[PDB]
């Protein structure tokens, strides 16, 4: 059976690298901000044949455009960087309210991508000195039952860290 | 003052000119150069019967009718029945031009087996109808326009089935050249779809700022797995105008009554891979603010340059908002060319090998007679009868519809710039002077024209005859050639019904004229309806 699905997020959080880093198992390299595309992949879950079809869509000059790849979704997948708390706000107020708008009733598994960046020294010195720090597990979980998510999955669509668990549960939620 | 106004702002456009003209010469060239003439079947319908894309001419089988379908046959081809016929009809005060319009244009679509004849008829009731009108003391120059009688009609489709042969080895071109250079041109600027309004508009009124040009890559649905086509388009067609331009491009050779239609075609803006949406005209995503509706256009659906893009089987305001000369006098600049092509070539006696139709100096000849039948010695007399009889009948009528010749659809600009043309047309066929947008423009272009239409009578008069015997062979040639190329027993069933209407005045006249009853011609008609 097939079941469609979208994946809107903000600009640049890693939702082409986590569609592209699955259906191909590989990750890329450079940032080309997304229009929109479609990738395809058929796997089996629970003894279960499906048509996954995932839908990368932009991240706010695509926003006149982005609702026409709404109709007839089974499955969302908003995002948002875990180290970006920037994005984690927006989650409650930019996307939730856009995407049960067109498609309410459906499914919606929040996704916290980056987990690579959360283990890591680096990326904490442009954190602490920005008064900032990266989103810790519960004020994501606490986000996802607020908005209404049925899961809340964290993955890293480079080091494939749990990346195959967020859309095992996508299907498991339709 | 308004003289030395004008050649300012053409002095300016000038340079303009010339490098709009040829780039779209070489653009419609390619387009054509490496027609969709109406087969004389459509063509012809579309003249004598207008709007009517309907039956009964080209289709039914009764019995009791084809026994009684050979008597008026016979009997019509009968010269004083058919003049009689239409006289007595005429002289009543039943029917209106609206009637003696489709009777001028059934009996054409009856006697088109037997042109020699139907030639003889006609020249018969335009010989009474000069006379009729000279008796009464009527204004010459005021007589062929406009009265619209019986003859005056079959004479518009006397020029029709005989100039057909002249639309193709001739005039065929100039004229398909003319109208590709409008819907080229328009279609270089905005087009409103609401209003038809456009930006390069001929027409002073429906004329229309910043827009960007883009250039998509469409994949020929026609076909599949091999190189795109690509179309120029602009980033404010409305979804519907761009369809349009891509079925034009698609689809150069394949004539328009062929095309899928825009309506059952849905544009999809093909990225990625296997990624394609149904970008509608009008859907869910669509702007707008107050109580209206917003056409959907490409900067609101934010479309990329070379996007690629395929047609695939379907399943208000547009823009503006209510010395701005400049702009129409470098569309009447670039335009300049085509139109002189086409108005040299109609008033051309030999051209591209081809010489001048039969039809016409034979006609010509013949107003000539009448006129030096009457010791009419005024020029400007019989130079009205000429043009109230060729080019404001005949030829404007397609000029401002080149659909009735070729397979094309005529948008909604394209009509509002042959109209322009056709008015200047007209006026330039008129012996008469004149002294506001459309006389302005071509003030300085009226005069010349004229001397062309003089010319164009003058060499048809100096020209050596066409004798009785070689007219009744070309006829025939004309008359064999789409001899039954239309249903004759719809069109001699049609006419049955009107002599039925006023069948009494009719056998009086059939009575009372000593030739159709010196023939017992009344006799034969009364078999005729009583079978019937
Ligand atoms: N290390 C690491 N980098 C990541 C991860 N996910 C995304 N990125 C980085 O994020 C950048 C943007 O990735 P991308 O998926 O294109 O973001 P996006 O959501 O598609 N942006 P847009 O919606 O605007 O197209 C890339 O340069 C990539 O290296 C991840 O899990 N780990
Ligand atoms: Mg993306």
């Amino acid at each position: 059976q097939a079941i469609k699905c979208v994946v809107v997020g903000d600009g640049a959080v890693g939702k082409t690298c986590l569609l592209i880093s699955y259906t191909t198992n590989a990750f890329p390299g450079e940032y080309i901000p997304t229009v929109f595309d479609n990738y395809s992949a058929n796997v089996m879950v629970d003894g279960k044949p499906v048509n996954l079809g995932l839908w990368d869509t932009a991240g706010e000059d695509y926003d006149r455009l982005r609702p026409l790849s709404y109709p007839q979704t089974d499955v969302f997948l908003i995002c948002f960087s875990l180290v970006s708390p920037a994005s984690f706000e927006n989650v409650r107020a930019k996307w939730y309210p856009e995407v049960r708008h067109h498609c309410p009733n459906t499914p919606i598994i929040l996704v916290g991508t980056k987990l690579d960046l959360r283990d890591d020294k680096d990326t904490i010195e442009k954190l602490k000195e920005k008064k900032l720090t990266p989103i810790t597990y519960p004020q994501g979980l606490a986000m996802a039952k607020e908005i209404g998510a049925v899961k809340y999955l964290e993955c890293s669509a480079l080091t494939q860290r749990g990346l195959k668990t967020v859309f095992d549960e996508a299907i498991r939620a339709v | 003052r308004l003289q030395l106004q004008m050649d300012n702002l053409e002095s300016r456009v000038a340079l303009e000119c010339k490098e709009a003209f040829a780039e779209l010469q070489t653009d419609i060239h390619e387009l054509t150069s490496d027609i969709p003439f109406l087969d004389y079947r459509t063509y012809a319908m579309r003249v004598l019967f207008p709007g009517i894309e309907d039956h009964p001419v080209l289709k039914e089988v009764q019995a009791n009718v084809e026994k009684s379908l050979t008597l008026f046959g016979q009997l019509l081809t009968k010269k004083h029945f058919l003049l009689t016929f239409i006289r007595t009809l005429e002289a009543q005060r039943s029917f209106s031009m609206r009637d003696r319009g489709n009777v001028a244009s059934l009996i054409m679509t009856a006697l088109q087996g037997e042109m020699e004849y139907a030639t003889g008829v006609l020249k018969q009731l335009l010989s009474d109808l000069i006379e009729k009108n000279l008796e009464s003391k009527n204004h010459p120059k005021l007589l062929l326009r406009r009265t619209e009688s019986v003859a005056e009609k079959m004479l518009t489709n006397w020029f029709t089935f005989l100039l057909y042969k002249f639309l193709k080895e001739c005039a065929g071109e100039p004229l398909f050249m003319l109208y590709c250079a409008i819907k080229q041109q328009m279609e270089k600027g905005p087009i409103d779809a609401i209003t038809g309004e456009a930006r390069y508009s001929l027409s002073e009124d429906k004329l229309i700022i910043d827009y960007k040009t883009l250039t998509l890559n469409c994949v020929n649905p026609e076909h599949e797995n091999a190189p795109e086509v690509p179309v120029k388009g602009l980033n404010c067609d409305t979804v519907t105008q761009v369809k349009e331009k891509l079925l034009d491009a698609v689809y150069k050779g394949v004539p328009y009554s062929q095309r899928p239609k825009a309506g059952d075609m849905d544009l999809e803006w093909r990225q990625g891979r296997m990624a394609r949406i149904i970008l509608q005209d009008e859907d869910v995503t669509t702007k707008i603010d107050n109580d209206w509706k917003r056409l959907n256009t490409l900067a609101h659906y934010q479309v990329t340059d070379g996007s690629s893009v395929a047609l695939v089987p379907k399943q208000l305001w547009h823009l503006v908002k209510n010395i701005y000369l400049t702009r129409l006098l470098a569309t009447k600049g670039t335009l300049q060319k085509f139109v002189d092509d086409l108005f040299e070539t109609i008033f051309s006696t030999a051209h591209r090998g081809s010489a001048l139709p039969l039809a016409i100096k034979y006609m010509f000849d013949f107003l000539d007679e009448q006129a030096d039948k009457h010791q009419i010695h005024d020029s400007d007399v019989r130079h009205t009868w000429k043009s109230n009889c060729l080019p404001l009948r005949f030829w404007v009528n397609v000029i401002k519809n080149p659909q009735f010749v070729f397979d094309i659809h005529k948008n909604s600009i394209t009509d509002a710039c042959l109209s322009v043309v056709a008015q200047t047309f007209m006026d330039s066929c008129s012996t008469s002077e004149h002294k506001p947008s459309n006389k302005l423009l071509y003030a300085k272009d009226i005069p010349n024209y004229k001397s062309w239409v003089e010319r164009y009578y003058a060499d048809i008069a100096k020209m050596p005859a066409i004798s009785d015997q070689d007219m009744s062979a070309y006829l025939a040639e004309q008359s064999r050639l789409h001899l039954s190329q239309f249903n004759s027993m719809s069109a001699l069933h049609e006419i049955y019904s009107y002599i039925a209407k006023y069948k009494d005045e009719i056998l009086v006249a059939l009575e009372k004229d000593e030739q159709a009853r010196r023939q017992r011609l009344r006799s034969k008609l009364e078999q005729v309806v009583d079978t019937m």
